[PDB]
């Protein structure tokens, strides 16, 4: 038989999952970053607002 | 293992190859596992080189050594009055040249002034350039190395020479400039006559002594037809 | 911890006592077992992976001729045939080490359990990091030992060093007196090239991955750190090309990739033996630990059709009273005086010394043993 | 990873964003080798790994 | 595949390793141009396909 | 292994026998 080894044929599969690709769709959603002092900031001020 | 010896390949022994006695020692470090030319004593004995007879056969003496590279001297093949086998037909295989001794050849680059040797790595001195060849001999012999006028020979009336040794142990070199020293090494060579010698050497050269004793083909083999010393 | 060695009697003045602040500085003695927890954890990684008890004091090796055939002909007859034989031999060494310790009636008379509890634990301490030195000379000490095993000397030999019989031909490859595993990268920093180069001293016994054989690579951080940008035709140091990629272990931090399927196979395994592997590169897998001195690569064959085993064997004495650490009663067993012996004995040599290579990253000269695995340089590592 | 940044640094990993960050393209990135990171540490928001 | 070798010839495929070899980083979203081998044809060990 | 060609009849002097150092070198001949 082929006895040939390597660190691929003792090792484990690979952890992988797909990205969000952004394409083979009719939208893609917008971009929308928004960091928690600014939830924070939003928040209080609506708070304040009312 | 590092090395292969001579042996008989094809000896028959029912045609002109025969048994005889050793008329002296064969000397363990210088003859055993060679291949010997061989004559006849006064007596009826087997002797290395030219005998009374002159040569008559080839022979190979046998001998076992240790896994250190030494050869036992019990053996019961090699002693004056021991038996051995001298073949004239037949043939020798993993073959090579028998030498005694070492030879060195000496080239003097110079026309000027004097140029410097070496005995084992300690040097001559000066060797002026055009000596004489007793000149070249003394200037040897003269390094206090425990070496005598009988450990050499020297022969040579030109700027090239050659220094014989009948010892084993004694390199010749060069040291300065103006001067070179080659060992005169020896090989067997395919499709090559070989003679014996009054030495009882085995030569691709013949002088004037060699009787025929056989010719190669491939290198490592050497086809043996002893054409025997006549009157 | 702190590199203090205090070598004495013990008197009254090295008692340690409660504080008159109420500390009890003999509850503090083993503070530091965490810290030494991962250098004795490291330690005993390194021992199971590079060692083997020999049981076998003298090892064999020969070297056996040849034969051919020839083509026939109707009237003449075939040239005979013979095998030449010849053997060499190779052993393990054994030294002994000892220790004291000593008190005074004045010490003993008022000392806590605790204080001399915690030297017999320093003791057991130094007992390891000699045996784990010695272990590393073996395979790092670039010279060869004499050592006298039932009344005979033998040689004691490393890795191939240019010393002791060539190694046998394999397929095409031939070997003089003159081979040796510890080579130089011949360049101030690692290059994909050297960690091919090494993986050749191995492939040119046959120890190679088409046998089966697996590698280990050993680094330093300051390798390893070179070693993780090594991408496959991509320009490297000294203007190398490397021929693999670094492939990172299950463990490393997550990465994006130009594929939703990653790699072109698998990721190395997380440990090798109890070793932690950051990945692997060609054939090797890689661990790092700086027990690896800066600027010097450690790669090592296990298993295959020539069987690899561990590199260094580990000689006890063949009486088993002589056998593992040992406490011997002193000289001094009464007054004022009180004193005791610790004793162990053991060596090291290497059998299958093509199993394994090092190479020293640098320009130029020869190869240097690393001072903290230099035979002469203590005791401690 | 290995893309030029601030000050000429080069940098060692990608910022791996967490699960709460919003679905957005990026370059060479089809695929994500290993995990991300989990969206809380302790009771603070995690916006992702380096 | 596309990439110049020796004396200016540009492969047409890429090498594709065998499943017993050492892994390699997919450079591109794109596959490699080829098919991967098995691992033994008859008896002999394959390394890859070109 | 060697690439070394003994060829020729087979004398005394071409036995192999146990060394003086106790090695049985006739065991080795699988090696």
């Amino acid at each position: 038989a082929n006895r040939t080894v390597s660190p691929s044929t003792q090792g484990v599969r690979p952890a992988m999952r797909q990205m969000y690709n952004g394409r083979n769709v009719a939208t893609r959603p917008i971009p929308l970053i928004v960091d928690t002092s600014e939830i924070r900031a939003i928040m209080a001020a609506a708070a304040d607002a009312r | 293992a590092l090395k292969t010896k001579p042996r008989w390949d094809k000896y028959d022994g029912y045609v002109g190859n025969y048994r005889g006695v050793l008329g002296e020692d064969i000397d363990l470090d210088t003859e055993a596992n060679r291949v010997l030319a061989v004559g006849t004593n006064s007596n009826g004995a087997i002797v290395v080189g030219a005998g009374q007879t002159g040569i008559k056969g080839l022979m190979i003496v046998a001998v076992g050594a240790d896994i250190h590279g030494a050869m036992l001297d019990g053996g019961i093949n090699n002693h004056a009055g021991d038996p051995q086998d001298v073949g004239k037909h037949g043939e020798i295989t993993n073959f090579q040249p028998t030498v005694f001794g070492r030879t060195f050849g000496v080239a003097i680059s110079a026309t000027e002034g004097n140029v410097k040797l070496a005995v084992n790595g300690v040097d001559t001195g000066n060797i002026a350039y055009d000596t004489s060849a007793a000149n070249l001999k003394s200037g040897i012999v003269a390094v206090d190395d425990g070496f005598t006028a009988d450990d050499f020979t020297v022969t040579g009336t030109a700027p090239n020479f050659t220094i014989v040794t009948t010892r084993t142990d004694v390199t010749i070199t060069a040291s300065g400039e103006g001067v070179t020293v080659t060992e005169a090494t020896s090989v067997a060579a395919a499709g090559t006559n070989y003679y014996g010698h009054a030495d009882g050497t085995v030569n691709a050269v013949k002088g004037s002594d060699g009787v025929y004793v056989g010719h190669t083909q491939e290198a490592d083999r050497l086809i043996v037809n002893v054409k025997d010393e006549e009157d | 911890t702190a590199p203090v060695r205090q070598e004495g009697i013990m008197t009254q003045g090295d008692l340690v006592t409660v504080t008159s602040d109420g500390i009890d500085l003999n509850a503090l003695w083993n503070s530091f077992a965490e810290s030494i927890a991962i250098y004795n954890e490291a330690m005993d990684n390194l021992i199971q992976l590079l060692t083997y008890p020999v049981t076998v004091p003298v090892e064999p090796v020969v070297q056996i001729g040849e034969t051919t055939f020839e083509e026939a002909t109707e009237l003449g007859v075939p040239r005979g045939a013979g095998l030449p034989i010849e053997v060499f031999q190779m052993g393990y060494d054994l030294r002994h080490y000892d220790k004291r310790n000593a008190y005074s009636w004045m010490f003993l008379a008022d000392a806590d359990g605790r204080q001399v509890e915690a030297i017999h634990d320093a003791v057991l301490w130094a007992d390891k990091r000699l045996v784990f030195r010695k272990v590393m000379e073996a395979l790092f000490d670039n010279r060869t030992r004499r050592a006298n095993i039932r009344n005979q000397a033998y040689n004691v030999y490393p890795l191939y060093n240019g010393d002791g019989v060539p190694p046998p031909r394999f397929k095409n490859n031939v070997f003089d007196e003159t081979h040796s595993h510890y080579v130089i990268s011949h360049n101030s920093v690692v290059d994909s090239s050297d960690l091919e180069d090494l993986m050749e001293l191995l492939a040119e016994h046959g120890y190679s991955p088409q046998a089966g054989t697996q590698f280990l690579l050993l680094a330093n951080k300051a390798e390893t750190d070179a070693i993780r940008q090594f991408r496959r035709g991509v320009v490297n140091n000294n203007g190398a090309t490397a021929g693999y990629d670094f492939i990172p272990s299950p463990t490393q931090p997550a990465m994006m990739l130009p594929n939703a399927e990653g790699l072109l196979g698998n990721q190395p395994a997380p440990t090798f033996g109890g070793l932690a592997v950051i990945g692997s590169y060609g054939f090797w897998n890689i661990v790092e630990e700086d027990y690896i001195p800066p600027g010097y690569l450690v790669g090592v064959g296990y298993g295959g059709a020539f069987n690899l085993g561990n590199p260094v064997g580990l000689r006890q004495h063949a009486n088993p009273a002589m056998q593992g650490l040992r406490i011997i009663a002193g000289n001094y067993q009464r007054y004022p005086l009180v004193d005791g012996f610790y004793a162990r004995s053991f060596g090291t040599g290497v059998r299958q010394r093509g199993g394994a290579a090092i190479m020293q990253i640098k320009a130029s000269g020869a190869y240097e043993c690393p001072p903290i695995y230099k035979k002469g340089g203590g005791f401690l590592v």
